[PDB]
Order: structure tokens, then sequence, then C-alpha cells
């Protein structure tokens, strides 16, 4: 994984000192320094003419170097391209696939990727629309017992649980070509507006625990498949979600973290990860809040 | 077209 503790890992009290010394304005200025980082990588596949319409946004390409490639394609429309990047996590390579909100013409590509990448958990942090702006397609069967066929992948909705800030859908993916079935847990977090932060850092961290528990529960019933994490572009809330997850993973296990290093490295894998200085400052603030709440400081 | 940034 690129997410090694070194070289300036910080303990949770050094983090308190750090945030206290920089303040919100300093953390905002730190975010801008990450954006300045020389964008290593290229975006050619994203901009190939056969692929333009497979991007939801003109200004959110994805990196050639880390993109998820589609293997078992069918149809001249299905290239090997999907706007989705492998992302390392704490002590794990390809912990996540950060992807955009699937478009109608990429629903089939999305499920192909989920299938091929052995994905067990999907985290969605977007509503379908926001401000009447379309933000993500309805790429899964929404009602219990309904099914959609995406070529040789039939997805069936096995049940939905509605909770506080998220709904948990259990999907069966049926590869009807290889007669293989796999359960996939789809999580949709509903209280995270685009370009913004969640209303409760505590709800996001509890949701993160729910997702980790689900990923852990699914992996024990099968090296570890990535978690698909998408928002609308799959960079703003996605990068924030994933950075927070890595930082809490390193904090839990090593007693250290480094937000800067985490987001800097994440943006070499899912380009443009973390979209606003507000979301950047939220990683710091949620971690400190988790740490107070836990009596670590 | 559709832009993500600049709101």
């Amino acid at each position: 994984s690129v997410h090694v503790p070194g070289p300036h890992a910080m303990t949770i009290q050094e983090l308190v000192d750090y945030v206290n010394a920089r303040q919100k304005q300093g953390i905002y200025e730190e975010y801008e320094d990450i954006r300045r980082e020389n964008p290593v990588g290229t975006f050619h596949c994203s901009m190939s003419p056969g692929n333009l319409e497979k991007n939801r946004y003109g200004d959110v390409p994805c990196l050639d170097q880390t993109r998820v490639k589609l293997t078992k394609r069918s149809g001249h429309t299905q290239t090997d391209y999907i706007n989705a990047s492998f992302m390392d996590g704490y002590k794990q390579k390809n912990a996540y696939i950060g992807t955009q909100g699937p478009l109608e013409n990429t629903y089939r590509d999305f499920w192909l990727m989920v299938w091929e990448q052995k994905v067990l958990v999907i985290v969605m942090t977007t509503r379908f629309e926001e401000g009447g702006r379309r933000k993500c397609g309805q790429y899964w069967p929404l009602e219990k017992d309904s099914r959609i066929r995406f070529g040789f992948l039939t997805v069936t909705n096995l049940g939905v649980e509605n909770m506080n800030h998220y709904k948990k859908t259990t999907l069966e993916i049926h590869n009807t070509e290889e007669r293989q079935k796999r359960q996939v847990t789809h999580f949709q977090f509903l209280s995270w507006p685009a370009y913004g932060v969640p209303s409760s850092a505590a709800s996001l961290i509890d949701f993160l625990r729910v997702v980790r528990n689900q990923q852990s529960l699914a992996v024990s019933n099968m090296p570890e498949p990535p978690i698909v994490v998408h928002a609308s572009a799959g960079i703003g809330r996605t990068g924030t979600f994933c950075s927070l997850d890595i930082c809490l993973a390193q904090l839990e296990e090593l007693g250290t973290l480094n937000v800067f290093q985490t987001v800097s490295r994440m943006r070499t894998q899912r380009a443009f990860s973390i979209q606003t200085p507000e979301q950047y400052y939220f990683c710091y603030k949620a971690i400190l809040e988790f740490a107070e709440k836990e009596g670590m400081v | 077209s559709q832009v993500y940034s600049l709101d």
C-alpha cells in the first residue's frame, strides 16, 4: 500500500497540537497545498472519444494508472473503461474502488466491475438528485424482490433496512453465464450533501463502523476485495470517506495518523480526492471528535 | 457538458 505510516506519522495528541496551531484557516491552506501537488499520471482513457460519455462530469476524469479495467465486455459500447480507480487503504492494496455515480449507459459497466473485482460491499454517499440536479443513476433494483439484468449479471434486491442516516440493501448478483451467485451489501448514506460535510461526524463514523463490520463479515464468509465507494463524481465525499477510514484504521492499529500524507497519496490514486477545504478540515475535525468522544485527549 | 466543481 502507498499508505505507510512513515514518514511523519502523528499521535492523537500531536494531532491536537497540530490542529490547534494551524486552526481552520491553516487547515484550509493545507488543503490548497495538496491541490498544488504535481498531478502525476495521465487521463487519456477517460478522454478517449469512446469514453467521454462514460464520465458523468467533464471535469472529473480518472487516472489511467489506477483505473479499474473491464475484462469481460460485450457490445461495441462497452470499452474496458469505467470511471473508477483502485485506491490503497491502511496496510492494504486496493482497499477501495472510488467510482462515480453510475450513469444509465454505465450501469452495466458498474456491475461488471463489481462482479470482476469480487466486490462485496458498495458504499454510496449521494442522493439520486440534489437541487434537482441529477447526481447518480438508479443503478440497482430498488424494491425488494425486483431484479435488473445487466447482460450476464442479474442483480436482485433481497431486502432493504432503513436506518438513521443510511439504508442497507442486500443484493444478490447472479452471473448467469457461470451460474455463480454472490451477495453484495449496498449501503446508501443519505445525510452527506455534495460539496459539503455530513451533519454529524458521529453518524459518519458509526456508518463507517457498520461498513467495516459488513466488509469483515462478508470476507469471513469466503486477497480482501475492495469496497466500492462512490458519490456523484466519486471524488469529494468518496475521498473524504476513504481518507477518514484510512486515518482511523492507522489510528486504531498504530496509534498514529497523518491526514496530509493520506490525502496526498490518495490523490495519486483517485485523482481530485477530497473536493473542498471544508471536507479536508472535516477529516481532522471528525478524528479529533472521535478522539474526544473516546477519551483519547 | 456537466461540471462537478465551481458548484
